[PDB]
């Protein structure tokens, strides 16, 4: 069982979200971009928190990948297919949401 | 025949690691315009409930509060997340 | 041991980038500053990257390993089929570390064969086929569970960390109930309409 460090100073529970902050795959100078191309369609005087942005990322790529876990989880082929967006969809009807 | 679309935004190499991330290694084509389209598709749908709180709230900031309880109305995404 | 001295230097940096980083979550944007590639948001991410070096740092100084105690680390059990060879290569491959790790059927497959072929079990085609399908159906659920509870047990931050859904504004509100219903039907056509757009292209080509 390896040791485990734990600061002083600084929560481990902090230490987490910050990790998987460095995780994201989208590159966030055109995340928040896209967040700011929607936001022009609703109002210009709209503000967001940085922390809302990063909240909006997390969940975002999470949405994305659990669409792909679903697709995956219903392909089932001795030789490896290419995924189309009709896998998508019949995996989400299988599988997905609402 | 085959064409390359251009854009400013969210790269192939991207949503080819994000359909990795959930075990996807092969995607087509259009996969990449469908990411990207459903990806903007969601967080309209989270923003529109998100500045919806805002409104609420005779606010002009979208706080990470908003978010979350935008976020939960959401579906399963981040079902549970606060108890 | 490390430097009792240097750790605590370290440790007072570590705690200084933590404040920072606080108050560029605090920042409100505008659309201007959601274009700016120097924004509070990119000096946010480029000082939790910073701060994640430190604390690497700090794990080799203190002789530790580098986890953090996230769900992703916890490991998942595989003892679905009746041969352990089985078992163990398909427990292997779903507890490889990392946010990546999430096998397709022909991994697991992949895994069946070669188990079955290293200790010679002898195991016709279909019922490695039917092993493999069995096997992945069970841990797929499993790692889509611990993936979502790494999420929401890490979520956020400070300004988000007393939330509780009781609190909702929705809750004694009716008009912003109703509001939020009606958003909701939107979203989901809205969501079900650009899936299957792309469905219908598929079919004009």
């Amino acid at each position: 069982k390896p040791h485990r460090y734990r600061p002083g100073t600084v929560a481990l529970r902090e230490i987490r979200r910050y990790q998987k902050s460095t995780e994201l795959l989208i590159r966030k100078l055109p995340f928040q971009r896209l967040v700011r191309e929607i936001a022009q369609d609703f109002k210009t005087d709209l503000r967001f928190q940085s922390a809302a942005i990063g909240a909006l990322q997390e969940a975002a790529e999470a949405f994305l990948v659990a669409l792909f876990e679903d697709t995956n989880l219903c392909t089932i082929h001795a030789k490896r297919v290419t995924i189309f967006p009709k896998d998508i969809q019949l995996a989400r009807r299988i599988r997905g949401e609402r | 025949k085959v064409l390359r679309d251009n854009i400013q935004g969210i790269t192939k190499p991207a949503i080819r690691r994000l359909a990795r991330r959930g075990g996807v290694k092969r995607i087509s084509g259009l996969i990449y315009e469908e990411t990207r389209g459903v990806l903007k598709v969601f967080l309209e749908n989270v923003i529109r409930d998100a500045v919806t709180y805002t409104e609420h709230a005779k606010r002009k900031t979208v706080t990470a509060m908003d978010v979350v309880y935008a976020l939960k109305r959401q579906g399963r995404t981040l079902y549970g997340f606060g108890g | 041991r490390g430097s009792r001295r240097q750790i605590q230097r370290l440790e007072q940096l570590l705690a200084l980038y933590v404040a920072e980083i606080r108050r560029l979550q605090e920042k409100e944007l505008d659309l201007s500053e959601l274009d700016d590639p120097d924004s509070a948001y990119l000096q946010e991410a480029r000082l939790k990257r910073k701060l994640i070096r430190l604390f690497g740092r700090l794990c080799e100084l203190k002789d530790c390993s580098s986890l953090t105690g996230r769900v992703i680390e916890q490991r998942i059990p595989y003892r679905g089929t009746r041969y352990p060879e089985v078992n163990r290569r398909i427990e292997r491959l779903i507890n490889k570390p990392g946010p990546d790790t999430f096998p397709d059927y022909g991994d697991v497959l992949r895994a069946v064969e070669k188990a079955a072929a290293r200790h010679s079990l002898g195991l016709p085609r279909q019922q490695l086929q039917l092993m493999a399908q069995d096997a992945f159906r069970d841990v797929g659920i499993r790692l889509q569970e611990r993936r979502h509870l790494d999420l929401i047990y890490n979520f956020g931050c400070h300004l988000t960390d007393d939330y509780r859904p009781g609190v909702d504004p929705a809750l004694s509100d009716p008009v912003l109930a109703r509001r939020l219903r009606e958003n909701r039907s939107l979203a989901m056509s809205r969501l079900d309409e650009v899936i299957s757009k792309y469905a219908m292209l598929q079919d004009k080509s």
